[PDB]
């Protein structure tokens, strides 16, 4: 067969992935620009929600090195590709989790929907790609929401998981933080309520 | 905004490694018990964020600088960043993190002996040319040990970020030097199980780049998924 | 005093660098042109100075503490003195000298743009023990550029002078690091033409020796000329 | 045949010798107790003698960064090997030339007269090991006397040397400095009047 | 009382066998799921016991009469108990148990088919000397079915304890004889992932060391933790 | 780099370990002299105690084949290496789980406070070797005791467990058997309460 | 370690060098256009001045087939790079050693200064190139004026030529031809006066 070049192999991102990626968490100065937890500037269209949430180990401990990258549509179902931190919205942010509590969380709007490669729409969603020490090549996931249960029932992604069970661990959570639409997004790495990962 | 134009050939997950890997001990309570479950590509996974805008710093990629001179060998890292069509990646994003000449992190969980240099920082960033070259002006790091096995040393190495043209390609990977002898112990090392693919993470030591009676220059190329055009769809 | 009781194996002089090697600049004008005259070897030859009564300071042999702390790799640097015939020599003065983790010198001559570090002289001494061991802790040393050739480096590398039982024994040399991909490109070092030499002069990474969580080691054993008892006369 | 371990191979001294093995003139502060250029104390027993030279290379140059170490015999021929700085004379020393005059000195006594291995006597003389940058492996060489040119004469050392003129090139030449008995030692290692070099 | 003067060579735990190995059965629910955790010496791990004066029987070490002679292969089991260092372990407790000729144990739980031997116990014990010798005098065991799959035999071994200097340095162990048939198909020898490891349990034939007309003798050394002193701590 | 001798692999000590290091229990006639359970005489100085516990397999099925080995300080703290049936006590010693009931025991003192390398005092503790048939290589844990909290919180050793629910799994619980001063110590090879296994 | 693909290997010129480069002296019919050693026209700006010299070998014996290249800055310390013919000034020029007298002449004007890399002015200079049978890759050198002592003493390449008496080998003799200014450099390959080369 025909083979291409290899890719170049994952790395684990170690415990100072922050003095990296994420300069105030590992305490250090920070330069002009950041790419950080802010995805829409309250200026934004859409609806504005807060989104956190907890990162454990097989052992249901908190994994407190965890860093997170998001990718969504905004709010009318578009990809916003041009990075720019005078942009209103971008539809890139970045997260970690606390060295205290082990929190990470992440100011942005709703996403539209959007349709799959056949012309069918998805549910709205979130890709999230974790990162961390333990973490060999990093998980692929999604964060669904759960008062979009018609939209749900539907998505042909989520229609790929064989059991219902497990469908359900794609589900953020909605609740209010400080009076605003907050939803919480735990991610189980391993055992029970382990949550689906994909690949692609 | 962004175009599902493309298709990005998969990953090959034994090339990579896999996420149970008892030796780095952490994997252990870190890695998945069900399988991953595979997804057509679509807009979602095949776009991704364009870092051309990003206001980057004049000494951005000079760790000499950005941060009294540091102490340690000065050294110019330098490649390209390609798909596996061997196609360039204009414009992409290149991240990195590493220790001081003895190793010790400036981070406060960085508890090892050796002190903190302070004319040294650590951070790079760098968007790759047209041709998908990038450079960084730094120190060597040194070796440090780590809680794994009781006498365990991870080789000399800088941490890695690329962005690539989609979430898809987004890779996080780590650079070790030509002749190091701590790489073959390294239990994160083998969390890798073909050592063909242990090759594409050692920088060649590239005395064409040097600069005379001031700085060595190391070479590190990167390949990311190959991306294609859509076809009979 | 001292007592003409033995001899000394006759030096290999193709083993050793010889005195005109063209790629080493300097050498051309600082070798002889005539041929050494070889003399036997007399009480004047086979007699040496015994250091066992010099006063030793207590960080004599510690580069970490006899100039804060050093910036650098830590690394304990430790061997055996033995004979050609295997025997140790012990009581025996071992002196060493290096560069700093950047590769600057604590010598006025030294314009290396690399920064000195406030905390490190670079000199040891140490009296081997009645085994012949012999152990320096300090960081490992940084290459450098030089003029040679317009753009020379020497290998990380670490100055050593043993005394051993006499004047005939004496000997100035210099230790690599196993690994290290400039040793090959160097002119001093291919001053030696014999690859196999080349191997004596690499320190090889002593995992067994390492103080976990503190410092790796290096393991450099030194041989010296075979003393033999003189017989028929 | 038999072979033995090889011998650790010799490598040059390069230029900062000094910060190794002569810190004062490497501009160091020095330890407590250095191996250095007085041999003797003035109430050592003989005649009391300075020592002088000047080191060149190829191109009539002098070399400024030479090492030079001496091992010789008491005023009564005796080799003292326990070295000790509370002796009142020492068989052994060190000297170096300076980066300015380029000229090295050496404080001692005339040395006695000693047998060689068959029970000849050797002409008083002082045993030299010339190290520098640019010297792959150390030169040996032999100091004599020009006022004891009867002893000279018959030293079976000097004697082994096939070419008259050549013997010279070891004779250091009496004179006086600050009403002082002195010698003066030349080194020449390349060319005209080349020193001559031993092997043993 | 003890000492901490001692340092010992950190454990190859890749060299050993893993604790989950599937095709031994009663490994998988007997095996840990969480990493060892690695911690440094201190006096409670470089202390042990000094079997010196335990009260030693006469035949403490000699299987044909410290329990009629037995039916089997007489035999001699010898060797020397060494450190990584190849340093012997003087004044070390070596203890030993089998089964009979027939693969049969004097046991309670063994049930197996093959008869019990009347003059046989299994048991023996002997301190080293001062050059790290011991010797045992017994009768060659029988290889014998075990529930592991429907039709495995473990191949003829001696269940083999050694204390050496400390609790860092305690093994259990079994030797195995050259050539059995055996030794490549049992899952517990399997356990062991690297063939050269397997080498090491194998006794060799030792005709230099047999009684003529009597019996034989097989040579089984033993390889503890390397012992060293406590350097720049 | 330098590579020393390889040690010896280690290997199961089998279900018949008892014939060898546990006679009495393999149901054989012992020796004059054998190492037991019984680390002190009732005239040993210290607070005289009884240790008992309990092993599981991963399945929650006791391990009834299983044999320990303990090493610690007397009540002074210090390390009695000089194993003898005189001492009134031996800081070493042997027991076995019941073929029945599955429980070892223990008759000793409670151990005096030893320092680390570092010079700082680790809990009173009790090293503990675990071998049997499914063990391959012989399990470390350590014993501390419920009712020394102050010194326990302090370990620098305890203290190296990164997870502190996992610390828990070191502390024997404190009781009273036919009114003498008990510890409790199960050990959990695997699964829900795995116990700490160390590597040194 | 990274290799590029291996310069081409030189080879000597050979003695016919000249049928190739110095057409008239091969005393063959030139083209049209030829390369010469007339670097300035009359009217072109700076003090024209007149090059001599000769080449020695080693045995002090005149190198009649030498071959040179010459480049310098312009009047204003600028390199001409655009060769031409119609220019005032052309930065490049070629010129060769008589086979009868020996001597090559070169008409120039004197260049003026240029900075290094690092900004510092050096001296006034010449740099050539020479190529004959014999010389296996051509040697490089630079041709400076003793009439420019001030800035000699002040030149970053000049100094870099550790003794002073070699430094002298690079200075050309001011003298007059036919009430011309003229200035002598005479090349020793080897020997006596050895004259300084260059590896770049
Ligand atoms: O402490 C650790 O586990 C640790 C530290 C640094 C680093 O780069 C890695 I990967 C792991
Ligand atoms: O990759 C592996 O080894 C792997 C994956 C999933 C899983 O449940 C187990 I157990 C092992
Ligand atoms: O060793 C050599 O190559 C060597 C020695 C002496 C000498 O005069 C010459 I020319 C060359
Ligand atoms: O400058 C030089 O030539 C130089 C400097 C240092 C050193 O160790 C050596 I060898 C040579
Ligand atoms: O060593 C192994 O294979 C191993 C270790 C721990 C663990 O939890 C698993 I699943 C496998
Ligand atoms: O019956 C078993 O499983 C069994 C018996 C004896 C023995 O030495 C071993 I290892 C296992
Ligand atoms: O005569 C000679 O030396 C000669 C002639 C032609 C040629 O190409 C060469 I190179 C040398
Ligand atoms: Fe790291
Ligand atoms: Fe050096
Ligand atoms: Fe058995
Ligand atoms: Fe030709």
């Amino acid at each position: 067969p025909i083979e291409l070049l290899p890719e170049t192999p994952s790395q684990t991102a170690g415990p100072y992935v922050h003095i990296g990626l994420a300069l105030e968490a590992a305490g250090n100065p920070t330069r002009d620009q950041e790419i950080w937890n802010r995805l829409a500037k309250p200026d934004a269209p859409g609806e504005h929600i807060l989104l956190l949430g907890q990162v454990y180990d097989g052992n249901g401990h908190l994994v407190r090195d965890s860093f997170l990258e998001v990718w969504q549509a905004d709010a009318n179902g578009e990809y916003q590709d041009a990075y720019n931190l005078e942009n209103a919205f971008n539809s890139f942010g970045r997260t970690a989790t606390t060295f205290d509590a082990g929190e990470w969380t992440l100011h942005t709007v709703k996403p539209g929907v959007v349709n799959n490669a056949a012309g069918v729409p998805m549910a709205p969603h979130i890709n999230i790609s974790l990162f961390a020490r333990g973490i060999n090549i990093h998980l692929h996931t999604r964060l669904y929401f759960d008062d979009e249960a018609q939209a749900n029932a539907k998505c042909p992604v989520l229609n790929l998981i064989e059991q219902p069970q497990r469908r359900e661990t794609l589900i953020a959570k909605r609740c209010e933080v400080d009076g605003k639409t907050a939803y919480r997004f735990d991610i189980r790495i391993q055992g029970e309520g382990e949550t689906v990962f994909f690949d692609f | 905004p962004a175009q599902d134009n493309s298709r990005f050939v998969i990953r090959d997950r034994n090339w990579h490694p896999k996420a149970l890997t008892p030796d780095y001990k952490t994997s252990i309570a870190r890695s998945p018990r069900q399988a991953l479950v595979s997804i057509p590509q679509s807009i979602s996974e095949t776009t991704g964020p364009n870092f051309s805008h990003l206001g980057f710093g004049a000494h951005d990629h000079d760790l000499l600088l950005n941060f009294g001179l540091p102490i340690g060998e000065r050294i110019i890292v330098a490649g390209r960043v390609v798909d596996q069509y061997g196609k360039p990646v204009p414009n992409t994003l290149v991240e990195m993190w590493q220790a001081n000449a003895g190793g010790r992190y400036r981070h406060k969980n960085d508890r090892y002996l050796a002190p903190l240099d302070p004319n040294f920082g650590g951070v790079g960033r760098c968007l790759t040319d047209s041709d998908g070259y990038y450079s960084f002006r730094t120190i060597k790091p040194g070796p440090y040990p780590w809680r794994n096995g009781p006498n365990d040393w991870r080789p000399a190495h800088i941490h890695f970020g690329i962005s690539g043209p989609s979430i898809a390609t987004k890779l996080i990977t780590q650079l070790y030097f030509e002749g190091d002898p701590l790489i073959p112990m390294c239990p994160i090392v083998k969390s890798i199980a073909n050592p063909e693919a242990v090759q594409q993470l050692i920088a060649k030591l590239d005395m064409n780049n040097a600069n005379p009676m001031d700085c060595l220059a190391y070479r590190f190329d990167i390949v990311l998924r190959g991306q294609r055009k859509t076809h009979f769809e």
